[PDB]
């Protein structure tokens, strides 16, 4: 499933931003013809991944780590996506992208009034790349100049990021007073791999609601997606979501902040391998908050070059300066491991100023 | 191809369970065939047990001495709450803790879910009958011989016709079966057994497929194993006034 | 594959009415009580009913829809007695009085309770043949429906003059919202084979000898029970399979 | 009527937020050719079953006992529901869905001005399974971890949660001064069994209001319905709606709490037999209200397991904490009957703190 | 039994005359019917080993209600043989009194550790009485008899065996209750709902 | 089918005796065939020996030890006088005591009269 | 499987992991490579047999 569209050479800009990130899909790698579909009714429920308020005008980090993920819809110790790691060795992409292979697609949604507007840039890295993730969020480059961002307005008078289930029973709810059960069933069974609308979403619009969402890459050298936790902090394969609430005034024509959302994920892309049975090392999920990010030891000059080709992050008083002296900081330090994590570059400790903290580190 | 032994059994062709749903030797990294259904009359759903079913796991170890009276031995599996059938990773709770509802199969007559496997290795110097029957009441009777090899799919306690204590009247009248009472139980005896002064013990272990369960609602995976406290199996099998 | 089904037969059906009574009609074209005045039914004209305890057939009032009866056969144990020792067992009542009500209900034999007691649950079907003697100054009104749920409430019956018709037949079939309840228990509120026999009226002579009694016979008609209940598994011996050896001098 | 539409394999995501509940539906127990279908006009009269105010971030019960509801768009002593509940012993199922066999639909509706915006999430378990709704209940889990739960997005600009009639007039107001009565009469005479748009209801969408509904399950063992409220506490038939208004904020950015909603049924899928004249034991509408929850014998170690697999209920000052300090000072009671009710493990005493509720237990 | 076998005819085998002539008469006929096995130590050179039929609970309960049956029988004879076993053995059917040998088989169970007999019914009155039967009757009675044994040393000798026997086609005749009186079971009846 | 056991010998169709006079397995109440007269020239009759020529009877036990000299052993069979084949009921002696002349069969060319089974179990050792 | 009746048993382990070409003297942590695992179930054997096999 999951299908591999092939677009035009040039993209039309009443639809994109972006040009688009490859012409053909990227399945070098990946060994496709190796597992068996597992088709069970519990792929069929999505995962809360992040719900909560996120800041306008800074671009928020979701480490989207689905072996170790939590759900916030959900009370229990494994959840739809993390019991298929617990389960198996091995799981297999099914097809392929312009990043890498894709094994899912997130969406996010907002339920707002109409007195507040804004938008919503998002894209998700493969993890591969997490320089261009980790420049982004520390407000270095923006979002709109990586190739794959989508803009969607959620305002509004706008019927964009919003959810409408209409319960999957075998009645269809025939009998309703005043109304009609909007693309539920008894309209229209549409298929996972077809994309049509029922008959009834199509002059109804409040149920249609056209959504906030993309897809979950992974990484171009991986073969499949055995999760061992000490190799993908040399070598990250899960992705990283970033999120941008850009105006967001009010019915005062005041600025906003922290407005609420809420991401949904699923994992529905995948074949499986490798059955395993009473074993010790687990792939642990962390109870009720998230992962963090790591960055590996051959990624550090990268970091170092785009805060150097920055002129916001010299000068002082800046939110680029106060992560500049929190990265140069966490270099100096002594790590027995072989990478750092984004919050080791959040809650440091702090020196005067910039320059003295370069030459103590060029001999370190 | 030249050596003394004593193995060889009824060869599972002759044996009567399915075959297709409890394969007697799947590919590598294939699944196992989706089950037959109680009646047409049921819900249906794609299986969650595919992978599960080409697993035959190591349950438990029973001893097989010369016996002194005539009395049975239950051996209870309860696939819901048993600190060995949950580890971790892909263990045989996980259907048990993502569904509502689960049943078996009717194709011997009643419903019969999950299938156990004794199979037997003996030196040349001991000979006998391992008897198991394939609940509390009288139910179907499986031979084991020593030194052979046999499948025995197994009644759940529920459904044995015996009138308990707790006896709901959706247990004789619909093949559904509330997941967290769905307990099994075989009962074995030997009932033959020769032997010489070489030999006198012949452990034997208990692999234990989930073969021909049926699943029903799907809920999101609820938590693996209960370390909190063991006494829920008083308040919820005895109801005192 | 499923294990065998075994059969055995029962020869000869102890106490079958093989005389029975002239006021019974055996065919729906030779009764016309419900047109002229005799039987005011509201559940419809009688059916024929063949049943193996009674010699000849009856026409009797279906007091309520026959239906199919669904038999659930998921647990261990399952058996059809189906008519097997079963017979039309009588009872003597008298007539209730104008504002009372009488409640008739099922007997069956003994020996339906012995095979019957191998089981847990059951369901069956009920027929009841109601026979009131009626000398010369008769004016009995009679009024029969099948209970539901308390004491007071009344559902669509016949009525009828034992004048005239003396014997009236019936057929109760199982209606219950679970099948197979269990023996010694039942559902609570069930119906049951239970029969509802009141008294609309007395216009009677001062001669006749009142409050006139009234003959009901029941059958308790096809049987299927479910849930074996004996765990047993020791053996047993009697002496009329032995190797009895001759005694020595 | 209702029919039995039978889904795809795989739900598509556009539509469904869960798995589908079954693939075919469940209608083995129950007894369908057995009654005579008794269409009067009195069944199209909808029942107001709920009205008033619900919080939010909270599931709210509403017990969906028809034999015994009342209705709060009418004064008299019986409804459209209850009625056939006095007047027949026996109600029977046409068809059945993935739960149960299915007697109904419910329709949740909300006027709110623009101003405000959230969502709902609903389902209606069918009480043969009443832990998985007293869990949600008491905020152990989530409305999202169970299949047939939807989600509608009421705001907002959007045209979800309402209700339009236009009277069912021969006439079809065809002088209508400055606008057309969209979907009356005189369009269209849309069966009960079809499921289409008029022709003006294509291009109004205003009148069209896609509807939050589903259906009303009961049980999958009975052969019928037959109301005694002896057996109903011993193994409950009755289904329970759950109802969670999620976010929900205003033009202030201001979290809400307490919206107001009103939820209508109607039982329009049911077959009659055994009608009963002159009775005594009624099933006994209680004026004004509701009914509550029967939590029977059988269902206090499923009641019991969910809090403890719960590391919420054991820390203090939290909500889950209330209940559960409440839920094992209700077992070490005196019961003379079999069953405890939700209001029993509300209304209750405290002591302190859970160890020592539970060791004062396992002797009772 | 599963799968079919094949069995030594200890007797030959016959119809069996059923007199049908009093009230009463049912053919029970592998209902409720199993192999029962025991375990029987081997006797010595010169004494001798009487097995005596069995059958199940339900077969007694049903055949309870009659006076008089006849029935066949079957059985199974199991001897596991380790290694060093030299055992030479002896069945037959039992006539008159303790010492009367009829034309049987010997076997060695070394080689054929498993054989299987069939014992029809042979009397000179059909039907005899259940919990009496006929003074010098041979039922379905048979004789296991040690001949040799030829073992080793290290075989634990008095070897056991194992022997199944099932009770086969059964002819109940009499009807033997005469109980006219009604019985009822709570099952059955009208039960109302308690009112408060 | 599976055990290790050390029994098997010649198979008695290979034997050169009648194999219808002294039958291999006769049916369960039948009666054994007429043997075989010396010549055609002597007198004939209805055998009176059908059913006890369907019975192999517990004659002797003898003991087979490791031999030290090379000698023979003789078994003598006296079917006249001997308590041992003269019980009760239906013994061997039967047809020696209604006759006066008896006589047995010259298929190998000599006469033959009584015949004996030695079968032999064993252990593997 | 049972070696008193099947002595001999044949094994056929190909490459899996999820980098193709791992260095010869190094490896990937969690891999596989080509080991097999031999465990015991059972000893039902004499007292004479020299054990542990």
């Amino acid at each position: 499933s999951l299908p591999e569209n092939a677009p035009n050479a040039v993209s039309n800009p009443q639809q994109f931003i972006t040009p688009a990130t490859a012409l053909s899909a990227e399945e070098y790698n990946v060994h496709e013809a190796l597992g068996e579909t597992e088709e069970l009714e519990l792929d069929e429920f999505p995962v809360l991944v992040f719900k909560g308020n996120v800041p306008v005008d800074s671009v928020t980090s979701i480490p989207l780590d689905l072996a170790t993920i939590y759900d916030f819809a959900w009370d229990g110790e494994q959840n739809a996506i993390s019991q298929k790691f617990q389960r198996f060795a091995h799981l297999i992409p099914k097809s392929a992208g312009g990043f890498g292979p894709v094994i899912g697609n997130y969406t996010i949604t907002a339920n707002l009034p109409t007195g507040v507007a804004g938008r919503i840039l998002h894209n998700c890295l493969p993890g591969d790349c997490v320089d261009l993730a980790v420049s982004r969020i520390f407000g270095l480059k923006s979002l709109l100049g990586v190739a794959g961002t989508a803009v969607s307005a959620i305002g509004g008078p706008l019927l964009n990021g919003l959810v409408n289930t209409a319960a999957p029973i075998l009645s269809g709810a025939a009998h309703a007073i005043g109304g009609n059960v909007v693309g539920g069933l008894a309209d229209a069974v549409i298929d996972i791999g077809s994309n049509l609308l029922t008959p009834k979403e199509k002059e109804q619009p409040s149920a249609n609601s056209s959504a906030i969402s993309g897809d979950i890459p992974i990484s171009r050298f991986v073969e499949m997606l055995k999760y061992v936790k000490e190799n993908y902090q040399d070598n990250p394969v899960f992705p990283t979501l970033l999120v941008e609430p850009q105006n967001f005034i009010s019915n005062a024509m005041t600025a906003l902040k922290t407005i609420p959302i809420e991401v949904f994920a699923n994992m529905r892309n995948v074949k499986v391998e490798r059955n395993l049975f009473d074993r010790t090392v687990v792939p642990t999920v962390k109870e009720a908050t998230l992962a963090d990010i790591v960055i590996p030891n051959h990624m550090y000059g990268y970091i170092l070059r785009d805060f150097l080709q920055n002129k916001r992050a010299f000068q002082s008083g800046t939110k680029q300066n106060v992560y500049f002296q929190q990265f140069l900081t966490v270099l100096s330090q002594r790590n027995i491991r072989t990478h750092i994590t984004l919050n080791d570059i959040t809650s440091c400790s702090i020196d005067s100023e910039s320059i003295a903290n370069k030459i103590e580190r060029v001999k370190h | 191809d030249n050596e003394v032994t004593a193995e060889g059994g009824k060869l599972v062709q002759e044996l009567v369970y399915d075959h297709s749903a409890i394969p007697v030797a799947p590919v590598v990294e294939t699944q196992a065939e989706q089950p037959e259904v109680p009646v047409s009359l049921v819900a249906t759903r794609k299986n969650d047990t595919g992978h599960l079913a080409t697993k035959w796991y190591d349950f438990a170890k029973i001893s097989l001495s010369n016996p002194a009276n005539m009395n049975w031995t239950t051996l209870t599996i309860d696939p819901y709450n048993n600190v060995t059938l949950s580890r971790d990773g892909e263990s045989m709770v996980l259907p048990w803790r993502r569904n509502v509802w689960t049943t078996g199969s009717k194709s011997i007559g009643y419903i019969r879910t999950m299938v156990a496997q004794i199979n037997i290795p003996r030196p040349p110097q001991i000979s006998g009958v391992l008897e198991v029957k394939d609940s509390i009441n009288n139910s179907s009777i499986s031979l084991v011989e020593f030194g052979g090899k046999v499948e025995i799919p197994i009644i759940p306690k529920v459904m044995n016709g015996l009138a308990t204590t707790a006896s709901l009247p959706r247990h004789r009248l619909n093949p559904w079966m509330r997941t967290a009472e769905s307990k099994v139980e075989l009962q074995y005896r030997i009932i033959a057994f020769n032997r010489t002064s070489d030999i006198a013990d012949l452990n034997v272990s208990v692999l234990l497929r989930p073969g021909d369960s049926q699943f029903q609602l799907p809920m999101k995976p609820d938590n693996n194993v209960d370390t909190r406290h063991f006494e829920l199996v008083e308040a919820l099998m005895y109801h005192y006034d | 594959m499923q294990n065998p089904t075994q059969t055995m037969h029962i020869y000869d059906m102890p106490l079958r009415v093989i005389a029975g009574l002239s006021t019974l009609a055996k065919t729906t074209e030779e009764d016309d009580n419900t047109s002229t005045g005799i039987v005011v039914s509201e559940v419809g004209e009688p059916q024929v009913v063949n049943h193996p305890a009674w010699i000849d057939p009856f026409v009797a009032y279906q007091l309520r829809a026959p239906r199919k009866n669904i038999t659930p056969d998921f647990i261990f144990g399952r058996a059809d007695i189906g008519n097997a020792f079963s017979a039309f067992l009588p009872r003597r009542f008298s007539a209730p009085a104008v504002g009372t009500r009488l409640v008739v209900d099922p007997v069956f034999t003994y020996q339906q309770r012995t095979v019957l007691g191998l089981y847990n649950y059951f369901h069956a079907d009920f027929y009841y043949i109601v026979h009131v003697p009626a000398p010369l100054g008769t004016g009995i009104y009679l009024k029969i429906y099948a209970p539901e749920f308390d004491t007071t409430t009344v559902t669509r019956g016949i009525r009828f003059k034992p004048s005239a018709s003396p014997t009236i037949a019936l057929s109760v079939p199982w209606s219950n919202d679970l099948s197979t309840v269990e023996t010694s228990v039942g559902r609570v509120g069930q119906s049951g084979g239970s029969i509802v026999i009141e008294t609309i009226e007395d216009n009677s002579n001062e001669t006749v000898n009142t409050p006139l009694s009234i003959t009901v016979w029941c059958c308790m008609a096809n049987i299927k029970a479910t849930g074996y209940r004996h765990a047993d598994t020791s053996a047993y011996n009697e002496k009329g399979m032995n190797f009895i050896p001759v005694p020595v001098p």
